[PDB]
């Protein structure tokens, strides 16, 4: 019944290399997911 | 609290369900009023 | 180009969904059945 989101940056077909993710912040959400979708503003 | 929750005429502020087609997961909210199928074939939104 | 995303199961109005948006100044969070049609997009 949470939500967790991590992030990381890199400056410069995936890459060749290793990199590890910090959490951000926890959101409790008491509704389940099951579909998401993307936006993009053109 | 028996005398300071109730009243002759009686609540009907409080909501229960009789049945539902699925167990709910812990920690886990529902508000959809959908009916489960207990007939052969559905009712299509009217209560039949 | 790309920027944020939006959670749920119907993704309407019907039901509970959720919604994260980015526009370049800070992120909003918010849980709410919006109206979401065929495509979302901003202009
Ligand atoms: C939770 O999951 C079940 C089965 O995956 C689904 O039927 C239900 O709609 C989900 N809950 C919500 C609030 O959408
Ligand atoms: C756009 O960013 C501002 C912060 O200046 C924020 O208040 C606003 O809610 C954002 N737009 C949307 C649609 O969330």
């Amino acid at each position: 019944g949470y939500f967790k989101i991590y992030s990381k940056h890199t400056p410069i077909d995936l890459p060749q290399g290793f990199s590890a993710l910090e959490p951000l912040v926890d959101l409790p959400i008491g509704i389940n997911i099951t579909r998401f979708q993307t936006l993009l503003a053109l | 609290s028996n005398k300071l929750d109730s009243k002759v005429s009686g609540n009907y502020n409080y909501l229960y369900r009789l049945f539902r087609k699925s167990n709910l997961k812990p920690f886990e909210r529902d508000i959809s009023t959908e009916i489960y199928q207990a007939g052969n074939k559905p009712c299509n939104g009217v209560a039949g | 180009i790309i920027r944020g995303w939006i959670f749920g199961t119907t993704l309407d109005s019907k039901t509970q969904s959720l919604l994260i948006v980015n526009n370049a100044t800070n992120v909003v969070i918010k849980v709410c059945e919006f109206q979401f049609c065929n495509d979302p997009f901003l202009d």
